[PDB]
């Protein structure tokens, strides 16, 4: 959180 | 946040992700967000788009159409689009104003529907999903079944 992915 | 994302809403991200990397696509957008909601196939957010007649074919084949086909599938993560990232923030607002304490498969489509401006809402609109109706969808759901369940 929050770029890509579960991040 | 992730952290309160249910286990369901957690892999619609991984699979809007997939649909991302399937279609050679470099960032998710709203319309690979719409994709893993439907591709998920279980939840609050696939039953209501399902119940308007949007399907995984139409939402692929209008992507492709609209956005055309990638020339290489990206590798690693994938960045979400600028409009994707508010559509996930606009999930933990919308749980937050219904008073949830967890984010599920119904607050990231209601976080798409209130950002309401890019693809996966021109798609949604084209294939015959007024975004309000998706919105009463979800609204009825949680209000019937949802609620049932949590009164047991
Ligand atoms: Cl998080
Ligand atoms: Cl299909
Ligand atoms: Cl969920
Ligand atoms: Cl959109
Ligand atoms: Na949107
Ligand atoms: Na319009
Ligand atoms: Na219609
Ligand atoms: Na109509």
């Amino acid at each position: 959180x929050l770029y890509a992915x579960l991040x | 946040m992730f952290e309160r994302f249910t286990d369901r809403a957690r892999r619609v991200v991984v699979l809007a992700q997939e649909e991302a990397r399937m279609l050679n696509h470099n960032y998710i957008g709203t319309e690979h967000i719409l994709l893993g909601l439907i591709h998920e196939g279980e939840g609050v957010a696939a039953k209501s788009l399902e119940s308007l007649g949007i399907s995984l074919e139409g939402v692929r084949s209008q992507v492709e159409e609209i956005i055309g086909q990638g020339q290489q599938a990206p590798s690693g993560h994938i960045p979400f689009t600028p409009r994707a990232k508010k559509v996930l923030e606009l999930s933990l607002r919308e749980a937050l104003q219904l008073g949830h304490n967890y984010i599920g498969t119904e607050h990231i489509l209601l976080g798409l529907i209130r950002e309401g401006e890019g693809v996966a809402a021109q798609v949604l609109v084209k294939l015959g999903a007024e975004l309000t109706r998706v919105r009463q969808q979800v609204i009825q759901l949680l209000s019937g079944y949802k609620l049932a369940a949590a009164l047991e």
